[PDB]
């Protein structure tokens, strides 16, 4: 005659789904000042962080099942609205404006301000990119904002920052997050190179179209990963080995105006530029694109054949989706991006001030003028690509740049208590 | 730590008295109290004790059935109760406190002002 | 001698105070797309409640002490107050109207729109209720609407609903509620049939004035119940056993206008009918109500003397307390009623768009025009009465309506911990 | 050989931060209706608090370490804030203002007012304070607001409080608070006499400038603490063992007009004085002042020597640093106070209705106008030196007046669990 007996500190689990908290790195604490993300509301990282490597756990991930993607999408945009509630709105600067070119991708506009300093009125101007404002139809010489007609947008306090800050998010006690860290792993299935993780790396917010950048290479070949390389309904996910240096810049020394519309409250515009006008730009070392790329279609063609015709031109959607996009040094550009692919490198880029964190509903943020030249540079480690077997670059939203590299991480739930029968019966 | 006892009285023999002392800057339940007495002429005559927290007392033998000692904690005060009053009681009723250390008298270096009663 | 023993899941309690929390039925957390009681922000209700009748157990209610109202008083308010954060301000459009009948309950306005599309004005017109905007004395052809001069009033943002949807509330663990199922009980006093209940069945929020609705039927007769029956500064609730039918409408298909006064903002108005105008009313079957209200006689006498007169016409307030009202469709009518007490059937109704939630300080609500024609109808199943022994119809608030409902239930928490006298020494 | 034993009760702890939370007294829980710091939401205070002295307890002390005064900080400045919430903004009224005299610390002002009654303008006139209001250069007869190019001010609204109740702050389960009872102790270093708190004494939220006031007197004697009586960028807390009694008026009956300024929006302005104008004072007593200040010097020299000259003329910083200042009656004056210290008594006051929470960045607060006479006494206690040997009245902000109470208490946590050998080993 077999016994219940219960036994305490059973190492199971189901798998189950909880909230993940931040966790900094050591600076960020204090770098509230300006950044957004990087918050001071926000614990610091273990130290030393601990890892197992289990010998016969074998589990199913699937990184389009991952609810932390959800987690990221949220968490970011509302961040990004807390900071912007003090901001100032730019209603009535959509009033007027009589433009003339840059002495077009600039414009020289003029305007007349309503009343302003309580009984006064005034007139200013100021540069305008041509993707922020278009003109009146029966005027050709007037301009209205884009967006005023749906909504109101506010310029960012100038104490702002959007700097990508790897934070890292870790698991409640009673949970945790296992890895699959089998590097051949595809995005579903089974892995069994399985570890415990009581809280993942740092991954850092960035904001990109057509690019998965700084960070994540693969395993010293091009790896590809979808949901299933067949439904064109279905997209693809590229991680490189190696990564691929592109150099921006906008080399204009430009200052800024701080305009009063009235006591109390003012805002600023794109002032003189200091020095000529240099088109925004950036270098992408062409060998090492192609040499990839060549690597890329021998990754690909193992899905859609030998000597299949693969990337072709950007095509398809509005310009901020066929167009390549970044902040960089926090100012935003729209790459056209064609040149990459202009065969199944040094490209312009465009710039805009009125932007959306990825997509907003009707309302937008508006990106101060930033003083001075934009410099710098990144790492390419990835692409998304869109099916017609011509590929094409982009697709997708914030979960899909999430979910490549959230891919990695399952969370469960810690269920300790449970029983068996035993040859032991209770003694009274 | 101060001891702080009431006033004087004047009776006349079969009467009673009482004489209370409240714990100013320390507990009051916290360290139990002696009562002592000096007759004019007289060196000190122990009566007992009470301790403030269980209601706990030992007397003199001299005085059974006569001194009694009891204590409210809801105004930190102890009493001396005293019954059957004879000319012999004229005196200072003292109240003081001891180390107790260990739970055993050592000495008392805490001491009240002393009320007098005549009788 | 008896030793002290200590026992734990001892049942009993006492009376106490907490917080309920809500409970939805399936439907109401895919809701939020427009309807504000029914949030998605509520869990399910047990799909398999409890219920334990309790043998010797009799306790003391009273509806009037029963706080449950209070807690429906300020989450009916709150929750309503945060759905409208967002919604439109119509502030700048309260600054002229010229108006003449509508081709006079209702007003075709003209209107002159201050700037509006940044440098330029615009002229308007649209349907007004006479019940939400009153003339201008030394003009008579010029109007303002009523509440301009003490607060804001703002539109209901256009995906909203109120439908009055039964939502549960819940005791939380420690706490039970006990129900009175004594059929005959009045408000106050011991009640022997009682049973224990943690969570409570839906109930509607209702807001009506005059009437007792969609639910709760008495016992095979009429049942009142009132603080006193004799105390005239106290009412009367009476409860029917079988209900009686309205049906409502207003059959005018209108539609609406939507006007933009300035890039970025607008809102809706009445435009045009299509077709002819017709009157809102409603129809109550006459035999129902007053063969019912012989019967609410027949009860009411017991208290009042069986020769009495009593049931007069409406009477006494402003137009808000002396007609009849409801949400018909969401549309918002208001009736004489003094049909239905013209001795000691259809009536007409008067629509308004300006609504309080029972009501506001300062501020209020205005309902969006609704496209297209009202038709509902419902279940008329109590009465509230004042005394004067004529008794006339309405009186009290949101909370004399949640009480006719919460008086069948109090809450109690529960106290497991005691100790008694045992015949058993502790060992050691 | 001894063995590990657990031994959990230990009466130990280390010295912790948390937080405090506010206790009332009976009243404080019903003067919502105007009180901010006042408020109905915060717990009763122990009608029976108690106090442990503790024998041979000896712990460092440092007022100017002491966290609680970050908390005080904090709470005093959001509470404050809150309240304004609600408010009336000033900013329409800051248009114009054409002025004359009061028939000039109080001007006449007419003023235009812009688009008011929806489509009508008006004129009004209003008594201003030369504190609050400048001139207009080129012009001489204009006036604006001094604060409008910055920021927003509004009124209070007209239901508000600031007394200045005497809230207890005490300490959550798990934490206490020690206290130090040494009449002669400085504000740092070893203090003997400790005694264990679970709560503080209620401390008024006073603001004022130059002035300790309403409590905490010395030991019969003057009592000086300074982080250092050496360092020149320190400063000096000086206690009094009696108080000085103030008397203050401000005796014109005025009354107040309310403007609106369209409908739903309205402010109060100062409206014409009933009587005579009389200039706002207060009476110190002179002998008391000045005997206290000789027994000020008696101490005050055996740190800066016997033949030392001391306590000069108040100078250095703006009208409201070099000003003393308070709320009399709720009215905010600013005294010279030169007498007090012309020699090494009734100032006359100025009147100013804009003001801060010690200090705001940009925004500010309006202070209604008051309706009748202003009249209020008080206890001065204290005050805090500046160092030039001449010492000057003045410095610092609410940390070091909330600092010159909370220099009585520090903060511990409870560690009740420890281990230490024994001669006992555990049987099994
Ligand atoms: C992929 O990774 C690359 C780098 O690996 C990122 O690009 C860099 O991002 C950092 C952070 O945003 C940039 O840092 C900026 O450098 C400017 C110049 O630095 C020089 O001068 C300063 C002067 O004191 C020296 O301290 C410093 O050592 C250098 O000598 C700074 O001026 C910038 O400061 C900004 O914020 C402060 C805050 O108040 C402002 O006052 C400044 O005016 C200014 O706004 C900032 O520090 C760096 O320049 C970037 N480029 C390069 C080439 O490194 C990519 O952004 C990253 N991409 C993604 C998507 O993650
Ligand atoms: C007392 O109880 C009665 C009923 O017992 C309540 O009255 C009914 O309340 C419901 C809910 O408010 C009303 O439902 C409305 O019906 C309209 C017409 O329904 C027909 O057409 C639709 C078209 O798809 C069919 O699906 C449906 O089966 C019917 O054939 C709908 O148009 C209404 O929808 C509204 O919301 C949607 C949301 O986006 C909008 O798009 C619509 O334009 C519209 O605004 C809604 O479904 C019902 O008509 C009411 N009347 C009757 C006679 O049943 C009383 O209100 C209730 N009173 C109280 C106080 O509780
Ligand atoms: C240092 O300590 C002194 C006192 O020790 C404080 O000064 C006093 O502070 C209190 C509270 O602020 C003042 O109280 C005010 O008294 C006015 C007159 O009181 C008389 O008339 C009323 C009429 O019913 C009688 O009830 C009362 O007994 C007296 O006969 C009141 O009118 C004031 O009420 C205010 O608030 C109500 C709320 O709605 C308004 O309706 C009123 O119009 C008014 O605004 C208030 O009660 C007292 O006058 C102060 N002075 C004196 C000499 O005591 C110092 O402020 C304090 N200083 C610091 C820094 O702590
Ligand atoms: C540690 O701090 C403790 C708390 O302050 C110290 O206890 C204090 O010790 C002083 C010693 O002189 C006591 O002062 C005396 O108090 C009596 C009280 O009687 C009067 O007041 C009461 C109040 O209701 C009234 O009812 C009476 O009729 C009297 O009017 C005075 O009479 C004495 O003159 C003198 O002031 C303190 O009272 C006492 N505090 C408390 C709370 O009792 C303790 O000594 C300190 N220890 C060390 C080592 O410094
Ligand atoms: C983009 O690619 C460049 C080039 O590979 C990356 O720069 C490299 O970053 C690593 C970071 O560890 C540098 O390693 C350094 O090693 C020394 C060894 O002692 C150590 O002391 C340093 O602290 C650091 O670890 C490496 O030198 C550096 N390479 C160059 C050429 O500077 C860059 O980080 C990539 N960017 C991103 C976002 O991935
Ligand atoms: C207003 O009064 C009408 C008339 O009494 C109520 O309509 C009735 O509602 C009940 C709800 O249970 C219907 O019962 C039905 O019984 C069948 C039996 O198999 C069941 O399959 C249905 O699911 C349902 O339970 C009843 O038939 C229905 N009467 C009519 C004539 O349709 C109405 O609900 C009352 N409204 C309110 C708000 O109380
Ligand atoms: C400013 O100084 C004045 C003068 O010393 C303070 O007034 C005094 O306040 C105390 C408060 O306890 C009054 O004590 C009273 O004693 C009687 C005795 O039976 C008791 O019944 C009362 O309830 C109260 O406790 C004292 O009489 C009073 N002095 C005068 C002349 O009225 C005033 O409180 C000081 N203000 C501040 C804020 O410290
Ligand atoms: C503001 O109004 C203008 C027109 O008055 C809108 O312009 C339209 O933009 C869409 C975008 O694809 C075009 O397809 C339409 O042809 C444009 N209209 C005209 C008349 O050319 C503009 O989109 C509106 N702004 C916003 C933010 O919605
Ligand atoms: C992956 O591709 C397979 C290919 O068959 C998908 O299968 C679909 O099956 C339904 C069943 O009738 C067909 O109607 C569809 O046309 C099939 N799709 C295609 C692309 O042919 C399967 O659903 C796909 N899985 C994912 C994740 O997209
Ligand atoms: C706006 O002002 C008008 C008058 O200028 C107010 O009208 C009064 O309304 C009350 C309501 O019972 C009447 O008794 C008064 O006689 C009306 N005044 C006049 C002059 O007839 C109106 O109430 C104000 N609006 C609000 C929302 O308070
Ligand atoms: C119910 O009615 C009774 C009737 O007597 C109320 O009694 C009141 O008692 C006071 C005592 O002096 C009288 O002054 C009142 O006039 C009485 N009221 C009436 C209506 O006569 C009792 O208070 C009432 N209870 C309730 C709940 O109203
Ligand atoms: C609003 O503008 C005026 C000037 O246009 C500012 O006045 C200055 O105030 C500072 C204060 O110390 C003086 O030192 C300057 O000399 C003043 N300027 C002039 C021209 O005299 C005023 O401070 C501004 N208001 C705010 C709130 O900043
Ligand atoms: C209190 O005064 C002493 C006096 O010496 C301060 O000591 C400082 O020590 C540094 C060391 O090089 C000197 O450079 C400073 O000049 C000294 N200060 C003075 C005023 O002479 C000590 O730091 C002071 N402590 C506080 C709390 O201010
Ligand atoms: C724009 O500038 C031209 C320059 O001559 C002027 O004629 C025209 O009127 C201006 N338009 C506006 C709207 O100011
Ligand atoms: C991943 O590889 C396994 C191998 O059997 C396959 O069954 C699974 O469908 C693959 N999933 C994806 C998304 O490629
Ligand atoms: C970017 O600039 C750095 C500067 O040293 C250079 O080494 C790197 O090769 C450049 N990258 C490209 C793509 O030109
Ligand atoms: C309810 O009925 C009981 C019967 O005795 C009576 O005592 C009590 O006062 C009644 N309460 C009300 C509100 O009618
Ligand atoms: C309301 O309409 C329904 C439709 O069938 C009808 O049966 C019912 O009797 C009507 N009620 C009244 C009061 O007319
Ligand atoms: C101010 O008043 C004087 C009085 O004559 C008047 O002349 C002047 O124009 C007024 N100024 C304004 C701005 O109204
Ligand atoms: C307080 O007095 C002690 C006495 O030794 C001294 O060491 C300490 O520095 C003093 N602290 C202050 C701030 O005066
Ligand atoms: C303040 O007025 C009171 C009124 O009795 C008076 O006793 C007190 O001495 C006055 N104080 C001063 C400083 O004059």
């Amino acid at each position: 005659q077999l016994w219940v007996t219960v036994y305490y500190g059973v190492p199971v689990w189901k798998e189950a789904t909880t909230t993940l908290f931040c966790a900094s790195d050591a600076r960020a604490y204090d770098t509230e000042v300006r950044n957004v993300w990087a918050t001071h509301a926000c614990v610091p990282t273990d130290p030393n962080p601990q890892e197992v490597v289990l010998e016969n756990v074998t589990e199913n991930f699937n990184m389009w099942k991952n609810n932390m993607v959800e987690q990221m999408h949220e968490d970011i945009i509302s961040l990004w609205d807390q900071s912007l509630k003090p901001c100032v709105k730019l209603t009535p600067l959509c009033v007027t404006l009589n433009c003339t070119d840059l002495r077009g991708e600039i414009k020289n506009c003029s305007f007349n301000i309503t009343t302003s300093m309580r009984d006064k009125v005034q007139k200013e101007y100021a540069l305008f990119y041509k993707l922020d404002v278009v003109p009146i139809k029966n005027d050709n010489t007037s301009y209205r904002l884009i967006s005023c007609n749906t909504s109101v947008i506010t310029q960012a306090c100038p104490k702002v920052s959007f700097e990508p800050i790897p934070i890292h998010y870790c698991a409640p006690a009673g949970f945790a997050i296992l890895k699959c860290n089998d590097k051949k792993f595809n995005g579903t299935g089974p892995c069994t190179n399985v570890s415990t993780v009581q809280c993942t790396h740092g991954i850092r917010p960035v904001v990109s179209t057509q690019l998965l950048l700084n960070g994540s290479l693969a395993e010293e070949e091009v790896v590809i990963r979808s949901a299933n390389f067949t439904d064109n309904a279905k997209i693809i996910i590229v991680q490189l080995n190696k990564s691929v240096e592109i150099n921006c810049t906008r080399p204009n020394n430009n200052t800024r105006k701080s305009i009063h519309i009235g006591p109390g409250r003012w805002f600023y515009t794109t002032g003189e530029i200091i020095g000529d006008i240099r088109q925004a730009h950036c270098n992408i070392s062409g060998t090492k694109w192609n040499d990839t790329l060549k690597q890329i279609v021998v990754k690909l063609k193992e899905q859609f054949g030998n000597k299949t015709i693969v990337f072709n031109h950007s095509s398809g959607g509005d310009p901020e989706i066929v167009m390549h996009s970044f902040n960089c040094g926090g100012e935003f550009f729209y790459c056209n991006s064609t040149q990459l692919f202009n065969s199944t490198i040094v490209l312009p880029c465009r710039i805009k001030q009125i932007v959306n964190m990825w997509q907003e509903v009707g309302k937008a943020m508006y990106a101060p003028p930033i003083k001075g030249q934009i410099r710098c540079s990144s790492n390419i480690t990835g692409l998304i690509l869109i099916r017609d077997e011509i590929f094409r670059p982009g697709g997708g939203d914030m979960r899909d740049n999430w979910r490549s590299e959230l891919y990695k991480y399952k969370v469960v739930k810690i269920e300790p208590l449970g029983i068996a029968p035993t040859k032991c019966k209770r003694r009274v | 730590e101060v001891l702080v006892q009431s006033g004087a009285e004047v009776k006349k023999p079969g009467a009673s008295v009482k004489v209370s002392c409240r714990a100013f800057g320390y507990t009051f339940t916290g360290n139990a109290l002696h009562w002592v007495r000096q007759a004019p002429g007289q060196g000190l005559e122990w009566l007992g004790w009470i301790n403030p927290h269980s209601g706990d007392t030992t007397t003199s033998q001299k005085f059974q059935g006569r001194v009694y000692m009891t204590r409210d904690k809801s105004i930190n005060t102890a009493f001396l109760d005293v019954t059957r009053l004879t000319s012999d009681d004229t005196g200072i009723y003292y109240c003081a406190r001891d180390k107790y250390y260990g739970n055993e008298a050592v000495g008392m270096d805490v001491w009240g002002q002393g009320t007098s009663v005549t009788v």
